[PDB]
RNA sequence: GUUUGACCUCAAAUCAGGUAGGAGUACCCGCUGAACUUAAGCAUAUCAAUAAGCGGAGGAAAAGAAACCAACCGGGAUUGCCUUAGUAACGGCGAGUGAAGCGGCAAAAGCUCAAAUUUGAAAUCUGGUACCUUCGGUGCCCGAGUUGUAAUUUGGAGAGGGCA
RNA sequence: CUUUGUAAAGUGCCUUCGAAGAGUCGAGUUGUUUGGGAAUGCAGCUCUAAGUGGGUGGUAAAUUCCAUCUAAAGCUAAAUAU
RNA sequence: UUGACUCUAGUUUGACAUUGUGAAGAGACAUAGAGGGUGUAGAAUAAGUGGGAGCUUCGGCGCCAGUGAAAUACCACUACCUUUAUAGUUUCUUUACUUAUUCAAUGAAGCGGAGCUGGAAUUCAUUUUCCACGUUCUAGCAUUCAAGGUCCCAUUCGGGGCUG
């Protein structure tokens, strides 16, 4: 299988090969749209290791996020508070720029279900993204038992929610003892121990 | 690779011991041995170990013999080809300023006694101080006959001011496989005190007392 | 070359994977035989096709069962196939960069192939093969060692070109 | 320089069939985000990872079958309650905040891909058309697809080969 | 009424194997957040692994062991909220 | 409102990233090989660590007499100064290349190189290199390929090749 000695090999990025190849497509893709189409994947590896296959239905979408920090929106720089909240400049945003890139691509191609997105190239004031997106009303998915699940309407908008990879890695869903505050869902344990639960026999 | 250069060390071998115009032929046993390589040159104002390490295989630095410890040794080994100097005698050798420069230049295997390591260090001891030349423990009435290797095998390891030293590797009647077993020895027992080996290698040599053109590390 | 690729692609035209058609011919015949006499895998005689799709011809090259491996120039994602005549030499499989991964698709009846492989061939046109695996040896595999040391590119348009010849003829051919 | 045909990428159409918005929002998943207030003042803290603002679901949602807890004679997905505990910890160590494991109980159920040569046979799938027994079925025909669609394998395993 | 079927599943001993997810893990730094305290999670930027490997073992490091899991891909009712 | 305490949009400076590719000075590094050191007695000039009793076709010194810490000669190898001739990285500074990036403009028309005609360069009519490329007194006009040439239209109707 092509598909071990592509995995290695894309690891090896600063190799003289892929260093070529990444001077070369990041020029290509910033000649194209910001979300444009992409008529196979880039990495037909990477690709089918988060769950893309080669029939009818699943697509892909190269897509560009501006890098860099998040500046507070305020305007003037004018935050009215206290110094605590007086930051606008050194402030990140929470979710990662694959939920941006997710997020964006959910929006412009809303009949489409996005399956899992992951990392093609960047530059100082892009980064390049390919989302696998699976089209829940073609037959093709909806008729194959390993992807039935996706046409489920409790699966409509998983980037937006953030139930895709990048949304569970930014709520910290993980076992163990460092999630502690965002195990079960950050909001759902705050109330939970926030809730005073009294009995009719106190 | 897998027993180091041996493919070249073999040629090493055969092509210095049967020569009499490249390693020239001359009179005894063509005695080969090897300096070190290494990046671990820091002249050591830790004042480095030199550690005397020992193996039961034979450089053999072997033509000059003596003797101190007296009472027992003299008539025992009076056999060999040792010649007895009593006790009254080391106060007039020494008296003289050449003669001990003699001893000392010439004189590199002695023998001592458990009661004869009492009287030596007072006249003698600091007349050379880096000669590598001094007796060994071997016991009144005993073998005589396992001091040829065990005394002259332990040959010197002083590193003091200069990383310069050099461990003999066997000589031309000793075991073929043995020296090239005991060089790999020589650099196991170097890097004992040593941190790097650069790396399970030294500077590769066998100059059976010529060195030819050779050029391995 | 044009005339090597052509000889190659002679020998290839032979081995062309069966047909929709040949198929269902092959498997009714097949088929009917599990009934008729009940003497089913010595029907339908050993196949000699060419061998294509790049998961399978990398396990053959891997297991050293391939003759001559051809390697498209043209692949969407180069990657795909970098790797594939340092892997397909370290074996010693004897393969030939080949012009048209359109043309490896149109021997194999797909739109594309990407790469191509003859493991087995047939008593009549080993000679062939043996002749044609020497002459793109003689391109490919001998010099592999020598090319992999020596870069493409850094070559000026046509405009900078014109100028450095000026600029060079400027100070030396004053 | 022509003959015709491919391929790749990008288009067009009031092209065959389709799908997205909006509403609602008690509960749920996210983002963004204060101040009043408390500190007898106040700037860190606090209110609060709250109100407001925006994106997104369902009858529940989320989570979930370990990159867990532990240090035991070890437990064994997930969630909830009782408890741990107003504790360990945090903190102008001020005001104040503040979990988790074990334990009893409620309910319990597990699994799927990628990375393998089907290679003595893309075995796979959408579509169109016809007929039927029509949440579909079958024949034929175009297409998808080897830049990998099926069968097999999921770590507890398991695969190939051997014998019973 | 059939009838799958000549095709699928579990089970024992031997022999070779036994693939297991990368701008990720991790590290520095900035901001935020947490009870998490030489840093609990999250995010931006720079660097960026490995294969007896990696994470964790609630005081930073070096050397030595040990224990425990198997990350960077995914599906999943009920007990809960209203 | 301000040299009150604490911050901040902005702006500016540095580092890193985007950030590639060459040339003239340099670190050589794997890669060499000639010098490259006289405290002491001593033939005399021992940086050293390990060798030794005879070699060399003849010469020459050790062996041993000998001085001194270092026994020479016969050589290996380790660095401590030097030479450069490997083209094995920017290591730092002086320029250059387009292709990333950047700023324009056009309804993307004439860009670049060469060739004609130059009229000529005189070294002399050239395979030598310097030397332009259809519009000017005037408030007019300039648009649908005309001239030659070649095949078809059976010589009707004209439409087509290349020049222009």
């Amino acid at each position: 299988g092509a598909y071990k000695y592509l995995e290695e090999l894309q690891r090896k990025k600063q190799s003289d090969v892929l260093r070529f190849l990444q001077r070369v497509r990041v020029w290509e893709y910033r000649q194209k749209n910001v979300i444009h189409r992409a008529a196979r994947p880039t990495r037909p590896d990477k690709a089918r290791r988060l769950g893309y296959k080669a029939k009818q239905g699943f697509v892909i979408y190269r897509v560009r996020v501006r890098r860099g920090n998040r500046k507070r929106p305020v305007p003037k720089g004018a935050t009215y508070g206290k110094p605590t909240n007086q930051g606008v400049n050194e402030l990140k945003y929470q979710r990662s720029l694959r939920a941006t890139a997710e997020e964006r691509v959910g929006r412009r191609a809303a009949n489409l279900r996005v399956l899992n997105s992951y990392w093609v190239n960047q530059d100082s004031t892009y980064k390049y993204f390919e989302v696998i997106l699976v089209d829940p009303q073609h037959k093709a998915i909806r008729r194959d038992a390993r992807y039935n699940w996706i046409c489920d309407p409790v699966h409509k908008h998983r980037e937006a929610r953030g139930l895709t990879a990048t949304g569970k890695k930014s709520r910290g869903i993980n076992k163990g003892h460092k999630f502690n505050n965002t195990k079960a869902g950050r909001r759902k344990t705050w109330k939970r121990q926030n809730t005073l639960s009294l009995w009719r026999y106190r | 690779m897998s027993k180091i250069t041996s493919s070249q060390v073999r040629e090493h071998v055969k092509e210095l011991l049967k020569y009499s115009n490249e390693t020239k032929k001359r009179n005894f046993l063509e005695t080969v041995e090897l300096q070190v390589g290494l990046k671990n040159y820091d002249p050591q104002r830790d004042k480095r170990f030199s550690g005397s390490l020992k193996l039961p295989n034979c450089p053999r630095p072997n033509m000059s013999i003596c003797i101190f410890g007296d009472a027992f040794d003299v008539d025992r080994a009076k056999s060999c080809g040792v010649d007895a100097m009593s006790v009254d005698d080391l106060k007039k050798l020494n008296k003289n300023k050449k003669l001990i420069k003699k001893l000392s230049k010439k004189y590199n295997a002695f023998i001592a006694s458990e009661v004869l390591i009492k009287q030596v260090p007072r006249l003698l001891g600091p007349q050379l101080s880096k000669a590598g030349k001094f007796p060994t423990p071997v016991s009144h009435n005993d073998d005589l006959y396992g001091k040829v290797t065990d005394v002259r095998s332990t040959i010197k390891f002083q590193l003091k001011k200069v990383l310069c030293l050099a461990v003999a590797v066997g000589n031309v009647e000793m075991e073929e496989d043995v020296l090239v077993n005991q060089i790999l020895m020589s650099v196991n027992f170097f890097v004992s005190l040593l941190k790097k080996n650069w790396q399970n290698v030294g500077s590769l040599v066998v100059k059976s007392s010529m060195g030819p053109a050779f050029r391995l590390y | 070359d044009r005339n090597t690729a052509a000889e190659t692609f002679k020998l290839f035209n032979k081995y062309r994977p069966e047909t929709a058609a040949e198929k269902k011919e092959r498997l009714t015949k097949e088929a009917a035989a599990v009934a008729e006499g009940k003497s089913k895998q010595d029907a339908s005689p050993k196949p000699y096709a060419v061998k294509y799709g790049l998961n399978h011809v990398v396990a053959l090259i891997e297991n050293k069962k391939a003759k001559l491996v051809l390697i498209a120039n043209d692949v969407d994602p180069i990657e795909l196939v970098v790797f594939l005549p340092a892997l397909c030499k370290k074996m010693g499989v004897p393969y030939a960069i080949v012009k048209g991964k359109a043309r490896l698709g149109t021997l194999v009846n797909q739109k594309t192939s990407a790469v191509a492989a003859l493991t087995e061939v047939r008593a009549e046109d080993e000679a062939a093969l043996a002749k044609l695996v020497s002459t793109i040896d003689a391109n490919f595999a001998d010099k592999y060692d020598e090319v992999k040391k020596h870069w493409g590119g850094g070559i000026l348009g046509n405009k900078a070109q014109a100028k450095m010849d000026k600029r060079a003829k400027n100070s030396d051919s004053a």
